């Protein structure tokens, strides 16, 4: 315990790497390349301790879901068992951005090269939970139209794997002047658009909200445009700086809701299920 | 306790030659280490720390690699006001130990 | 910038005790700790140990365990060391280090020479 001894430090003293966010002035661990050092910061307090918990609590309750869910009881129940598939791809998308996400965080003071690499892993993890959150989705909406149905998955796939490549960029390019990974980025969040209405015209407004849940649904997407918009804005931080040092910082809030938007998108697709078996097609 | 090895006791140069000091740690430090410059009669001065990192305001001819027990400073186009002392720390451990020291002479 | 003011040197007599002023400015003295090192003459440094001014908290090398103790005034926003049962292994330079989360130090004290001589 007398090993990798540290203290808090303000954000005047940070390496640039490391200044991401100039409204949280005190409690930034220092940097410290050692990988012990940044896991056993994980039961210390410090600006990211909020940020570490919040998705490493969401990955263990998501994980819970995705093994539970998969070893169904009643695989009777499901009908025809290949829609495990489905639900799984969307385990894999959350689990993934959750472990990702708490990882980043942890190892994100020990070293530059170390927090560009994971945080490139971060980006990709949204664009996994993205892509991974329309597969049950889509299948269900769409259980009765086959062909409408694969088309909306292939731009989803083609635009999610644009999003992660031009996110890690691993093989090739950046950093660059252009700002074409928010026009892949664009593209996930708009293609939902085009499904999601052509699902509400086929099924009719009045069903869709009602039975659909889509209406219902519709607080996902809030959720979501909230938590981005409430994340790049730096709210609360903004309006009283260093006082939200340790809690209830912009980025805990929007860890949050990616948890209980992820788990609200999860009950409202789960009734989708019900809804296909009493109708086999209209 | 940590014990620093540096090496060597004392090297030469040209200006605008390179020269690398080593130090070798009897444990693991894990990148725990630091750099320093000491000119005769004045306090020691930072030049890398946690291994490779460069301190502000030190010339880029500064540069420090390694991990382990094994890290090494190189100097790059070597000046005449890099004569002195250097010296290498770790603060991984308790108790903090430094090296022996390197003298360098400028030609 | 920050600054470390340290003592003017001390001449002293072997049994005798002294003390090391660091004045520290330029930064939020409570924020880092301070560390104190001693280098003997034509010999490498040594680490005395390390102080926390938010915590009081002092760790010392089994070396220097009893022949050095640290305070602090905070309204002064000075570091001091105390040196008893002075000898002549004590005739070093002395100094005050700050470091930045991490033991690594980016200033440093001037020095303070404590000459003992039995004469
Ligand atoms: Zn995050």
């Amino acid at each position: 315990g007398s090993e990798g001894r540290w203290r808090v430090i303000p954000y005047d003293v940070l390496p640039d790497w490391l200044k991401d966010n100039d409204y949280l002035l005190h409690g930034h661990r220092p940097p410290m390349p050692s990988f012990r050092a940044c896991f056993k910061s994980i039961f210390r307090i410090h600006t990211e301790t909020g940020n570490i918990w919040t998705h490493l609590l969401g990955f263990v309750l998501f994980l819970f879901l995705g093994i539970l869910t998969m070893l169904r009881p009643n695989m009777y129940f499901m009908a025809p068992l290949q829609e495990k598939v489905v639900f799984g791809m969307f385990f894999l998308g959350a689990v993934l951005c959750l472990s990702f996400s708490w990882l980043f965080h942890t190892v994100y003071c020990h070293s530059e090269k170390v927090s560009r690499t994971f945080s490139k892993l971060d980006y990709s993890g949204i664009a996994l939970l993205i892509m991974g959150s329309f597969v049950p989705w889509l299948y269900y909406s769409f259980y009765c139209s086959p062909q409408p149905r694969l088309i909306y998955l292939s731009i989803v796939c083609v635009l999610g794997i644009s999003a992660i490549i031009v996110a890690q960029w691993d093989r090739f390019a950046t950093p660059k002047h252009r700002q074409t990974r928010a026009g892949v980025f664009l593209g996930l969040g708009l293609s939902g658009v085009v499904p999601t209405m052509h699902f509400t015209i086929a099924e009719g407004f009045v069903k869709a909200t009602t039975v659909g849940q889509m209406g219902w649904f519709f607080l996902m997407a809030v959720m979501y445009i909230t938590g981005a918009g409430l994340y790049a804005a730096r709210i609360p931080e903004r309006f009283f700086p260093g006082k939200f040092d340790i809690w209830f910082q912009s980025h805990q809030i929007f860890h949050v809701l990616v948890v209980a938007a992820a788990f609200v998108h999860f009950y409202g697709v789960s009734n989708l299920q019900e809804f296909r078996y009493g109708l086999e097609g209209g | 306790d940590i014990q620093m090895t540096q090496s060597p006791a004392s090297l030469s140069a040209s200006v605008g030659e390179t020269v690398t000091i080593t130090c070798r740690a009897s444990g693991n430090i894990h990148n725990f280490l630091a750099w320093y410059q000491q000119k005769q009669g004045k306090s020691p001065q930072v030049l890398v720390y946690n291994a490779k990192t460069l301190a502000d305001g030190v010339p880029s001819r500064f540069s420090g690699s390694g991990s382990g027990t094994q890290y090494s400073l190189k100097i790059n186009s070597l000046q005449p006001e890099d004569f002195g002392s250097y010296y290498c720390q770790q603060f991984w451990s308790t108790p903090y130990t430094f090296g022996g020291g390197t003298k360098l002479e400028i030609n | 910038e920050v600054l470390l003011q340290q003592s003017g040197p001390e001449l002293v007599k072997p049994g005798a005790s002294v003390r090391i002023t660091c004045k520290a400015s330029g930064y939020t003295f409570t924020d880092f700790n301070m560390d104190w090192v001693k280098q003997s003459p034509g010999k490498s440094l040594e680490w005395i140990g390390d102080f926390n001014p938010n915590s009081g908290g002092s760790i010392y090398n089994q070396k220097f365990k009893d022949k050095a103790t640290f305070t602090v005034d905070k309204s002064s926003s000075t570091a001091y060391m105390e040196l008893r049962s002075l000898t002549f292994e004590d005739t070093a330079v002395y100094y005050c280090a700050r470091e930045t989360g991490t033991a690594w130090f980016a200033y440093w004290g001037q020095g303070t020479l404590v000459t003992v001589s039995a004469a």
